[PDB]
């Protein structure tokens, strides 16, 4: 076993108390942050809006390298 | 070394049954529940309660120390054990005393002497209770088999030594046909149980159950509070009861209890029990069982009888001397009916389900054991049965009207179920009897009965916390924000 | 810090904590696993698979044992480095020729200077 | 029943001594504590701590219900007070008592007998202690007082039937001034007490303040654990205390050690008390009052005698009968200077702020008990005190050396204290004893003392939730991210 747990570091509730601790804890707690779904849109990314000189190193660096990053 | 917290463990009607006994008592009370179980009547109803976890019966209840894990969780310094699971199994008896906790049963000796109906009758034997006499000892071989049956005559009846349920039992006509019945049961029982042993005896044509109860004491007191008959029956099980037992006489009432008497006295026995008898449709008395459980029956003698038999089983665990010392008699007549979840109109073919709607009925003259409610789930991942319903009267008569119209008006959609068979059954004349005579007999149901019925057409989480690293394992539904 | 029912309780949530369905943890596809000890591989050898000898740990040069151009065995003393007063000695891995033995008695050391070469 | 579990009803440096006096006892300990002091040592001290909500002393350890509730949720079997607070509220003890909860203390009616003063001075009257000899009951008017004085002779002193903190305590140097003065008492005490009662004392011109140091037994035994002096004073409040007591001969001491035993055995009084008592200008003996409590000076007592008297208060409280049955002698000589969030050079205002610093001396003959350490803050809603340092040796010179060390190590910052007064007070040939004599009186900051010292120069989430049964409010952080 290798998870990272919730330790209540001082205390001694009872059950009881840790019930509603943990239904206050769990109602508390974040809901889908990062979400599943999100999904890939390049549709006018701002690097295909900036001028770039015929020879600019950042035609590799920046721009190829922001297309084909996934 | 007095009952002050009781923990019940066992699924659905008598858990509901003997919680509600605490209850009454005023003593504390803990549940035990599986999966599908986790919002049941009983978890919902007790003071506390606690998961065994799980999806099915067999996958936690077997569990000893499942068991006894929440018993020393809990507190429940008593431990009932109800009928099925290990409500008569030694091993348990055995790990309640070794854990100092009450078991609320039979001894171990008095568990051991009884859970094998062949220790029954080898004490009854002695007893000179009335044999099926057969042989009390099992016959050696198949090689024996045959003799026995053309010394004996065939019929013959083959079974297992723990075969009980009315499945683990066969009945032969012919000489030619008892060597497959034996190899059968014996393969059978070593796949149920591991388990072989195997007796023969000569088989009775028109038996009748019948058996009476009986209540024993630290103190040596003893009474037979009650008789209970069962004839009325389907796929070879108990179904139906009436109470007190009808259609026998003083005749045979005399030998129900004084072999009684003497067969428990003979068991050295203390606690409650039952003795359970076999009478001919000639008025013949024959034997089954002695039987340790508290029977599932026992609401018609609950009602018949001025015990609440459980608190009376608390006062003998209490150790108290019995302060029910009379055998009583018994009032009037009680019909109850096993409210079974099967479609008569599909062959009693089992059917789970939802239980989208249940409604049992109330009023005078009739009771309710309800093991389930509205809404609730049914399959045969566990018991089963839904409910009981119970009846009683005067007399027969009355018992039996009121039955016809408690039958019809007892109501359970989403699922089939056997109510409909009982309005059938509570309908049809074979069980109405004569006054000295009555014509109900095994397999009448399904020989004579008339049948008329339609078929019918998130997850939760666990999350572990530290109490200054003390493990506590706590769970909660799949979501809550 | 947490009241219920007025009792104090000390409360320790980790970052990546998920409860009630809640996403964010290891939000860019973090990797976690066991991390490595702040030491050597430590498997038959440290610095003693190559020819220096490196002093464990820092401490003062209180004795010398050898002499430049010795040969030495496996298991020989080369230094004791007192530290905390206490005398911890230093010893050969392997066989060889102490070659370029840079210390003197009372000299200051660090831990992982080298000492010598056994070469 | 004995203790097993004790709710110290209290804050700050008596919490942290009585949580710790517990786990020496072996006893668990529960806290408390105010919005202000939910970061205070004692409530990470103790071995459960329990919120009193509420931003005020009065909305907080005043209130009778919410200690009893703290003990019926924490389980406690016993209640002990501090200084102040309900620690003499007789029907506190009652509600304690009537709650079956073992009040660690004297009995509610043994507390009443002293609380108030008139029949404390019938008490004393009964129990023959050395008395100053008017004894009003409360004056009728101002013609009383003016014949009382005319009688008893000026100075004269006027103090409330009730009350005390020095609020009570007016003296009249001349005969045509008392009328005003009279009624304006009368004001005072019914403004602070509601009683316009006022007895009347002959006042003793430049008087040293002395206290008896007493240990008694629900069966009977009564030990005079020690002698203090308590004569360097402010406002007629204590600031820097002594033991023994410098400067008695034996006849003196003997008087007062068995006047003391005499008035605790008069009262039927048991737990730790202490009999107070003051040494006129021209050494006139005589009682001044009996506190129902174990007073806070009680470490200078510990040092001298010996004896932990949190501890003897817990064998009391348990009914045991004391092990001591011969009076303990001093073995060396101790002093205890306050130190308090108060400018000596400006007044001994309180002057509040965070004590962004606290280096507390340490080393030989040195003892600290503290209810504030580096980070910590104060306000004008508690005592302002900060902590007690406890200096000893084996004589007067001694533990004035070790003082005039330990001072001087003592560093606080952020806030102004009384430590730079204190430096100065271990320095002065006034304080300094002349062999068999030393100079200070109760009026003596306020009269005598050259004072030269130079002046210094977000809420949080609730939820209320039901549990079976329980209700359960739930608080936390305000920003909590989970
Ligand atoms: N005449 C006096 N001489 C010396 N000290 C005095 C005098 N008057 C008041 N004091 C000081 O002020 C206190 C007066 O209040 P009193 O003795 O009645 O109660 P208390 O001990 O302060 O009570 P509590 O801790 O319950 O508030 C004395 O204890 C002493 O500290
Ligand atoms: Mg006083």
């Amino acid at each position: 076993d290798h998870e990272a747990h919730i330790k209540v570091l001082r205390g001694e509730p009872t059950p009881e108390e840790m019930a509603a601790l943990m239904a206050v804890l769990a109602s508390a707690g974040g809901g889908p942050a990062e979400p599943v779904k999100k999904e890939r849109n390049m549709w006018g990314h701002p690097v295909d809006k900036l001028r770039y000189s015929v020879f600019s190193w950042q035609r590799v660096t920046l721009l190829e390298r922001t297309h084909m990053r996934r | 070394s007095k009952i002050s917290k009781v923990l019940v463990a066992n699924r659905g009607e008598i858990a509901v049954r003997v919680i509600r006994a605490a209850k009454d008592a005023g003593l504390a009370s803990v549940a035990v529940y599986a999966e599908p179980d986790a919002d049941a009547p009983h978890v919902r109803l007790a003071d506390e309660a606690f998961a065994l976890g799980g999806q099915t019966s067999a996958e936690s209840y077997l569990v000893f120390e499942k068991i006894l894990d929440a018993a020393e969780k809990s507190g429940a310094n008593a431990i009932h054990p109800g009928y099925g699971f290990l409500s008569e199994n030694a091993d348990f008896a055995q790990a309640v005393i070794d854990a100092g906790l009450i078991w609320i049963g039979p001894s171990p000796q008095s568990i051991r002497d009884l859970g094998d109906k062949v220790t029954a009758r080898h004490i009854a034997a002695r007893a000179k209770a009335p044999l099926v006499p057969g042989t009390p000892d099992p016959v050696k071989d198949a090689d024996e088999v045959v003799a026995f049956a053309k010394e004996h005559g065939v019929p013959v009846a083959i079974k297992a030594a723990f075969g009980g349920g009315g499945r683990g039992m066969k009945v032969a006509r012919t000489l030619e046909e008892i060597p497959e019945l034996f190899e059968s049961a014996t393969r059978e029982a070593i796949a149920a149980f591991g388990r072989g042993e195997c007796f023969v005896e000569r088989y009775l044509d028109k038996p009748r159950h019948v058996e009476a109860q009986v209540i024993a004491d630290q103190h040596g007191n003893v009474v037979v509070a009650g008789t209970r008959d069962c004839s009325l029956q389907r796929r070879f099980q108990k179904l139906v009861e009436e109470a007190p037992a009808p259609f026998l006489t003083d005749a045979q009432r005399k030998e129900i209890h004084e072999s009684a008497k003497r067969i428990c006295k003979e068991a050295g026995y203390y606690g409650a029990g039952t003795v359970e008898y076999l009478v001919g449709q000639d008025g013949l008395i024959s034997f089954l069982e002695v039987n340790t459980r508290l029977q599932v029956e026992h609401p018609v003698t609950e009602e018949t009888s001025g015990i609440d038999l459980v608190r009376q089983q608390f006062k003998i665990a209490n150790g108290e001397p019995l302060d029910i010392t009379e055998d009583p008699t018994p009032r009037g007549h009680s019909f109850e009916f096993r409210i079974n979840g099967e479609d008569a109109g599909r062959g009693f073919l089992p059917a789970p389900g939802p239980v989208t709607k249940f409604v049992a009925p109330t009023g005078p003259g009739v009771r309710m054991d309800s093991g389930v409610e509205t809404g609730s789930v049914i399959g045969g991942q566990f018991d089963s049965m839904l409910a009981k319903l119970i009846v009683t009267g005067a007399t027969r008569e009355e018992a039996l009207e009121r039955s016809r119209r408690a039958l019809a008006e007892f109501t359970v959609e989403g699922l089939a179920t056997v109510i409909p068979f009982h309005r059938a059954v509570v309908s049809d004349p074979a069980f109405i009897g004569d006054g000295e005579k009555f014509d109900v007999h095994t397999r009448w149901i399904e020989t004579e009965w008339n049948n008329t019925v339609e078929p019918f057409t998130v997850p939760r989480q666990t999350v572990v916390v530290e109490v200054g690293g003390r493990r506590l394992e706590v769970s909660l539904p799949g979501d809550l924000a | 810090v947490v009241e219920v029912g007025g009792r104090r309780l000390e409360v320790s949530l980790p970052g990546d904590l998920a409860i009630g369905g809640g996403g964010g943890a290891a939000a860019p596809g973090v990797v976690r696993k066991k991390p490595k000890p702040r030491k050597r591989g430590g498997g038959g050898a440290k610095a003693a698979s190559g020819d220096a000898v490196t002093a464990p740990m820092q401490g003062t040069v209180v004795k010398v044992a050898v002499e430049e151009g010795q040969e030495v065995s496996a298991g020989d003393l080369v230094v004791v480095l007192e530290a905390m007063k206490m005398e911890n000695p230093v010893t050969a891995h392997k066989d060889g020729t102490i070659t370029g033995l840079a210390v003197e008695a009372g000299a200051a050391i660090t831990q992982g200077t080298v000492i010598a070469e056994i070469k």
